[PDB]
Formats: structure tokens, sequence, C-alpha cells
RNA sequence: AUACUUACCUUAAGAUAUCAGAGGAAAGUCCUACUGAUCAAACAUGCGCUUCCAAUAGUAGAAGGACGUUAAGCAUUUAUCAUUGAACUAUAAUUGUUCAUUGAAGUCAUUGAUGCAAACUCCUUGGUCACACACACAUACGGCGCGGAAGGCGUG
RNA sequence: UUGGGGCCCUUUGUUUCUUCUGCCUGGAGAAGUUUGACACCAAAUUCAAAUUGGUGUUAGGGGAGCUGGGGCCUUUCAAAA
RNA sequence: ACUUUGCUCGUUCCCGUUAUGGGAAAAAUUUUGGAAGGUCUUGGUAGGAACGGGUGGAUCUUAUAAUUUUUGAUUUAU
RNA sequence: UGGUAUGUUC
């Protein structure tokens, strides 16, 4: 068991991913490396304010932002909308999945059941 | 700019891509290579950072936000997979895919070529 | 791979490269390494604060590189050939 | 048995290989979450970020990273003398194993 | 209500939406619309797209007519008045001046607004019936 | 996988800075594949106080390694 | 070029789309110029598909630069630490202030740095294509000239 | 074949496919086109030539045949109604 | 569902008759597939197939979550 | 059964 090789098989479907900056990247889902690569296409990079007054944010994941090359210059929040990001797979730290698709279809292992029918 | 839907690192070669650093820093320039590990060479690649002081207007609150940003210009640079962030694609090639596809056909005979005679040389 | 390979490359010539600490050294490139471990001679030091010092040699460990800047004729190299034909290896 | 265990790994069959991640994952540490993923009983997670998660474990892997189900978030951002508690729940998730500090396994 | 009719712009900008807000741009630079891109445009069927009076755009790609377009403005007074702000000097947009004059019909959008001042609509409909023959 | 270059170096002052801030200057005596170092007659440069008379430095926390002397 | 002399080497394994169905060498293996379905690649080929393609009826303009000038622009802010002696204020071991002496380090800059803003000059880039100098439009606008660039989707 | 009009020549090594002849009162002439030719780089013999080792170039447009693909039309055949 | 039976309706033809029944079949129409020909367009024009190996390179799996890149010390924290 | 390298001789 890899569960990369069960996040391999969304492969269209809108993600969100939560990197360990706090940026969030929501968008449609292409190809899933190995190494957890991913590589999203129609992305909506945002960095959500701690809702504290006081309390600033991460300011390198601000500056990360601005310099992606995407920020809206009239927008108020720290919002980038990009045509194709491609992520290095360190960076993730948790993948919001959508509502709707099944886990117990998807997260059978075809090698494991292949090895276990087979043996 | 579009980029296709289906393009990885390996097609974008010749594109002139966005690198994003750890530290906040932003890489710009042709790429030439990648790698496993994932570190890139870039050919006129300019570095560019926002300045500490220069920060606090990204913050939320004119209309549009004007950053002057702090940019160093370096050229051929291999930079460190263990660093890069994420990527993204500012601008296409020079050259057109169909002229891209051209230039491939021709090189690849004229390397046909030369190995045919080093090959026949080396007989002689 | 094509970018070790580049650092291969660029043994006597000017290299400039920045270290995750923040420092920055532009020296000759003596030796380096599969693992990056670079070796620069005669190199002049800015550490990251801003002070300049000349070092007769240093040895750093090729993790703690953010990046290295080789000359700029490098890009006429041939590891960057795409389409490359070879003469059948021998036995 | 323990022969495979004390062995190296880069002399072991990939027979072997399959037969140590079963063992380990029945027999081990990562057992608990197992007992979990199978006794459908939720778990607490503790991450590095500072957040703390409540959630179902659907399915787990050998970094720890793991597919969760009702997963709730807790997390708690303080300046000063300020402090507020802030809670989120999301449906289904994916959890890479690095961030994990620990997993306790709910009575 | 009067519409003004305009020779001699570019005809390259193609998209409908891009072309009103480049126009639009070298109209009154620093525009509310034309400096904030991937904004809506109000459509005003029978909101001002700029103050100063101006209420619509309207271009065809029909290639009868390419560089023409007409702009139709809040009222009669505002169409003569704009003339006004040219003072005798031609208006560029790119790098060719636009010659402009006030139509000799007026626009629909005009008509709607001087006739609140749908049988209209039954007329028109029927006169691009009988044009359709 | 493949031991460092630092046959050069070996009995012969060596400054280098563990961590970020650390500076550590001692004979380098040997060294290994994940460049550790282990050097005699240490001291701390800040004053500046000895470490003892043999030390080891796990590699992973030093930087550079410049050498002050000849090579 | 030959030849001879040495010196340094002479290796991680494995694999080549998936699922199902029929056949051949009760469990599984292997195979089938076998057969379905999915996927991926190449090549043709289309969509009233979507965006973009610069004055000459003129001396322009658009996009991106400048590691360009005005420019010492205009407004703020910075330039060591320890020891000893002397005067000195003082609630005071003399905390404050000034002058000299020994030692220790010390990126250059102060015409700098940082904040703000404007004018000017110049570089690269492009179909500077063809037919037009035209009264349109509510279902809002014949997207009904030839190409080119880039994507989206479909078929073979 | 000759003349006239328009536009272009920065084609800057004056058409840039190569060589050789050649040009502004002109846009031209000869030979050649891939196991070949041509241009250029580096050396050392003690100038040049010689060779060995290298990097490139061999193009743009139009036509006839031959052939892959699409759209539309005709005929003929089969099953769906 | 198959087989026999008369009745009612029916695309086309014939007959008993034009009440309606009997018999035949798409031979008239359309859609789907294929062959040939015409027209218009768009692309190619010096290599291609088959066999082969102590042949190069990509991708994938496993060593590999243990200091030198991807299984966390850069949200500046108490 | 090899490769690269080195220098000598002709």
């Amino acid at each position: 068991m890899k569960l990369v090789n069960f996040l391999k098989k969304l492969r269209n479907e809108q993600v969100t991913i939560e990197l360990k900056n706090g940026t969030t990247v929501w968008g449609t889902l292409q190809s899933v490396s190995p190494q957890m690569n991913a590589i999203l296409t129609d992305v909506k990079l945002t960095l959500p304010q701690p809702r504290l007054n006081k309390l600033n944010s991460n300011g390198i994941a601000m500056a990360s932002l601005y310099l992606t090359g995407g920020q809206q210059p009239t927008a108020s929040d720290n919002i980038a909308s990009l045509q194709y990001i491609n992520i290095r797979g360190n960076t993730i730290r948790q993948i919001i999945l959508p509502d709707s698709l099944n886990l117990d279809s998807l997260l059978v292992d075809q090698k494991q059941l292949n090895s276990l029918r087979r043996s | 700019i579009q980029v296709a839907h289906s393009s990885r690192l390996a097609n974008l070669i010749d594109y002139k891509l966005r690198v994003l650093t750890q530290d906040g820093r932003v890489y710009i320039g042709q790429l030439m290579a990648f790698d496993k590990h994932m570190n890139l060479v870039l050919n006129e690649c300019i570095e560019e950072r926002v300045p500490k002081t220069q920060l606090d207007k990204l913050r939320p609150r004119g209309t549009t936000l004007n950053i002057k940003v702090e940019k160093r210009v370096l050229g051929l640079t291999i930079l460190r997979g263990e660093q890069i962030l994420s990527t993204v694609v500012e601008d296409k090639p020079l050259l057109s895919k169909k002229e891209r596809l051209v230039r491939d056909k021709k090189e690849k005979k004229q390397a046909q070529k030369q190995t045919k005679l080093r090959k026949e040389k080396e007989k002689k | 791979g094509i970018p070790v390979k580049l650092l291969n490359e660029a043994q006597g010539h000017i290299v400039s490269l920045e270290l995750t600490t923040g420092a920055t050294y532009r020296g000759k490139l003596v030796e380096s390494e599969d693992s990056m471990n670079v070796q620069l001679r005669d190199v002049i030091a800015t550490e990251p604060q801003g002070a300049v010092t000349h070092m007769d040699q240093i040895f750093v460990r090729g993790s703690q590189i953010k990046f290295i800047v080789v000359p700029d004729l490098l890009k006429n190299a041939p590891l960057f050939k795409k389409n490359s034909s070879r003469p059948m290896p021998p036995i | 048995s323990s022969q495979i265990i004390d062995r190296p790994k880069h002399e072991l069959s990939r027979a072997e290989l399959e037969e140590l991640e079963e063992f380990e994952f029945k027999h081990g540490p990562m057992s608990l979450i197992n007992d979990a993923m199978v006794t459908r009983t939720p778990v607490i997670i503790s991450l590095r970020n500072n957040h703390k998660i409540i959630a179902r474990v659907k399915a787990f892997d050998r970094h720890c990273n793991m597919v969760l189900e009702n997963v709730k978030e807790l997390w708690t951002e303080k300046k000063g003398k300020n402090v507020i508690n802030r809670e989120r729940f999301i449906s289904k998730l994916f959890l890479r194993g690095d961030s994990v500090i620990v997993v306790l396994k709910t009575p | 209500m009067s519409a003004l009719y305009f020779q001699n712009l570019p005809s390259r900008p193609a998209n409908k939406e891009n072309y009103t807000r480049l126009l639009l741009k070298h109209i009154n630079p620093n525009n509310k619309y034309a400096i904030n891109p991937s904004l809506p445009l109000p459509h005003n069927k029978l909101l001002l797209d700029d103050q100063m009076g101006l209420l619509e755009v309207s271009i065809s790609r029909s290639s009868k007519m390419t560089n023409q377009a007409f702009l139709t403005f809040v009222t009669q007074e505002e169409a003569d008045r704009f003339l006004e702000k040219y003072t005798t000097t031609a208006l560029k947009v790119q790098g060719r001046k636009v010659r402009m004059g006030k139509a000799r019909t007026n626009s629909l959008l005009g008509l709607s607004i001087e006739m609140q001042k749908y049988n209209l609509d039954i007329k028109k409909v029927l006169k691009a019936r009988k044009l359709k023959r | 996988v493949s031991t460092p270059e630092l046959k050069k170096y070996m009995d012969k002052k060596i400054l280098l800075n563990i961590n970020g801030s650390r500076k550590v200057a001692g004979i380098l005596r040997g060294y290994d594949i994940f460049l550790n170092v282990v050097l005699d007659d240490a001291m701390e440069i800040n004053n500046n106080h000895q470490l003892g008379l043999q030390t080891v430095i796990r590699g992973n926390s030093i930087i550079s390694l410049e050498a002050l002397d000849a090579i």
C-alpha cells in the first residue's frame, strides 16, 4: 500500500491542497508523480488571514504569492489566480478531497488484490 | 498565456518559468533542464524579492498596489531542488511549435550524418 | 542528471554560489562532486549581513547550496543537445 | 519472522519485503492505527503546525499518511493576552505523513 | 439619446468586451472600468458605463462596417458636449485619429430612453424580417 | 556512497561554522562519508573556550569548512 | 597511425498499459499478427469553438525592459565597545556631559541607505496582410476575406 | 522580345543555397547540390601550401506525376424500418 | 417465445372486389455499412517493413521514511 | 575478452 497510487487515481477533480506555508491551492488536478508532485491547472492560490486582528500571517508566503505573478492588483486579500501551477511534493501538508467520490471504490489497491488472489 | 493541460515539466523545455523558493524569492528564466530531485537550470533567470520595507503594502486593507521589487541579475544558474517550492509558466518559447519541429528534424539529419562519417572514418 | 553534470563542466571557472545561510561566495571551482560538495579557491566571501572577506579555499557541503551561477558560455555545452547519436558502445 | 526483521533490507527478497510490511503493520507500532482502521474508532492526531484533528482512518500507509473521513480540525491562535479557539469540519481528507507527532486511539 | 458615430477606429481588438474597455481607456484614462480588468461591464437593456455621460458603446463585426462604432450617451446635450471636449483637436485611439459626428439615426437604446421619457420593437422586428426577404 | 575529497585537509587547522552561528576551529583528524569530522584541540571562537581533547561533529550541522593553513 | 611500457577501472536488481472474456502449455503461472472495454502516444482531420496578431487619410501607438539620465530630486534616518585619568552636573558607587590615553574588533558607502513621485531619452518585440472610408443594433450587434500564434473539444 | 507605371533592395559580404565572374545609368552570367562539396577555427613543422583534429552550411517559392486524409454529389451491392 | 386458426388495421404491387379479404416484397422511400467514379480541399514525396542482440535513452516498481534533495525544524512562537 | 590514460620508438 502506497496512498500515492490512491492519489494518482483522482486526475480530474477539484481539490484543495493545503501546503506547509499556510497557502491553499484550489483547483482542477492533473497528474500526480510518485513523489506527490501535484500539477493543478485552473488554480486559485490564497492565504487565509487568521481572523484575530493583531495576528499577522506568514510574511514569506505573502511575498511568495505576490511574486507568482497572479495577484489581482485591486484585490483586498492575498489571492492569486493563475493557470498552471506545479507543486513539489514535500510542500503539501494535507489535501482536501471532494465530497462526492466513493472511497470504497478507489482505495482498492489493484496490485495488493492481484497478489492476494495469486497467492 | 495559456498552457496545455497535459504539459509536464519535460514538455516545458525553453519556456520561461517562474520558480518560487522557500525564502520568498522568485527566479525567472528560460528553462534548460531538470532532474529527479527537481533541480532546474535556468538560462537568463533574474532573481526577485520583496524587501521587508515594501512588504506591508501587501497586507489586506488606492486601487492597485505598487511593490518595488529588489531584483538581481544572474545568468545560467542551477537551482537546488530542495529549495524549490512551486513553478509557474510566464512566457512561451521563442520558436513556434512548427518551427521547433523543423529544427529538430534538421538536427536529427545532421547528427546521423556525422556518426555515419565517424564510423566510416574509423574503418579506414 | 544534467544539472550536476553542468556543475562538473564548470571546473576551473569562476562560479558564484549562495548558501542557505545567506552567504555568497565567488571563486574558482576547483572540485565538485556528485553530491554537489564544492571547493572554491581564491574566494571572495560575503556574509549575510554584508561583510566581505577573502578566503584561500573553502569546502561547502552541497546540501547547503541554494544556487550556483556558472559562466555564461556553458549554455552551448553539448549535454543540452536533444538530438544526438552515439557511436555503438564497445564490449 | 524475527530473522527478516533483523536482516538488512537490501538482502531480502521481494516477497520477504511484502511479508515484512504486513508483519510490521500487524505486530508493530503502526498496528495501533490498524486497529482503529478496523474497529472504526476515532483517533486524535497531533500535527506539527499545532493543529489537532479528530477523525476515523479509512486507510493508512508506510509513511503514516492516512485517508480520513469526518475530519474535525481544532486549533487555537494567540497574540499577547488574546486567544481564540477555531474549529473546522472537513468531510474527507488526505494527510501527508510527515506532519503527525502523536496518534492516540480513543477508548 | 443621440448616438455619436465613429470612423477610423482600429479593427483588430476583436472581442467586444476587450474592445469596449480598450476604447474606453483611450476615452477617459484611469476610468473605473478600464483600470480594473475582470470587472463585468453593465448590460443596459431597454448603470452608466462611464460618468460624464457615457451610457453604452455598440460595435459590430459586419464586414460592411468594420471600424465604425456608435457611442450612445444619456441625453441629447452630452452628445454635443462631447465634441466640445475635443475643442477642434482630434482624439486618437492607438495611432489613428477618430473622426466623429452625431449619427444620421438615433440609437435604439436612446429611443428606449426617450420613449420611456414595445410597439416600436414590433416595428423593428418586422423591419428585420422584411430585410431578411 | 562517495567519500568527500578532504585528503588534502588532513592534519591542518580548520575553521568550520556549526549550524549557522557557532564557529569551531581545530585540527582535522578524520572524516566520514556523511562529512562527520573529528578534530583535536577544538576551540569555539566568539574569550573563546576550548572544547576538549577530541571531538566529533555531525556533518548534518556543518555548512562550510575553510582551512586556516597552507593546504 | 603501429607497437610496447606502466597506472587506473571492468557494473543495483526488475519491468514495458489496465480490467474482463474465449483457447492452449482444482490452484495459481505463462502465452495467444485472439477478442471486448478503458487509458496513453504519434499522425492525419475537423469544428459558425476561445483569445491575440501595430498610424500612413499618418510623424503615431501597444506589450516588456533599462543592470538609463535629470540626481547630491523631495521627506525622514543612521556612523563602535571596554579601561584609566581630569572637570562637571547630582537623590548616587559617581547614573548624566565634555577632553585626552591603552586595548579590542571594523564590507564599501553618507554625493550612501530608506520612503515617495514625476518628466525625459533609448532598446527589443509585432500581418505594420487583403478589401473597404461604409449608418449599425434587443434574441443587442451577419464571428459570411486569406493566413499565423496559442490553447479547448471531437473523429479517423 | 521591347517599352511604361507602382512598390522593394538594411539583400548593409546588394539575395544569404554554395563557388566563380560581377552590379546602382542594376535586380546579371557560368558551374554545382549529400556517402559529396563549401565556409570557418586550432596547432606544429621555424611565412604561405601541406596535413590531422573540430564546428557549422547544403535554402525559399511554384508546377507535373505518385500518394495519405476530409467534405459533398452520383451509381452499384447488403441489413433494417 | 414457437405452431395452427379466422377477424381488424396497414408501406408498396397484383387478384377476388375497390365494403373488404387473399397473396408477394421493399422491387418505390429513408438510415446504417462497403465498392467504383466525379468535384473541391488539405498533407507528404526517400525511405519503409521483418528479424536481432552481453544497444543507448525515457517512464515505472523495489532497495529508499535514518546526516547530501521528496515522508518536514523558515507560519517566529514560550 | 575490454576502456580510458601515459610516455618512448619508427
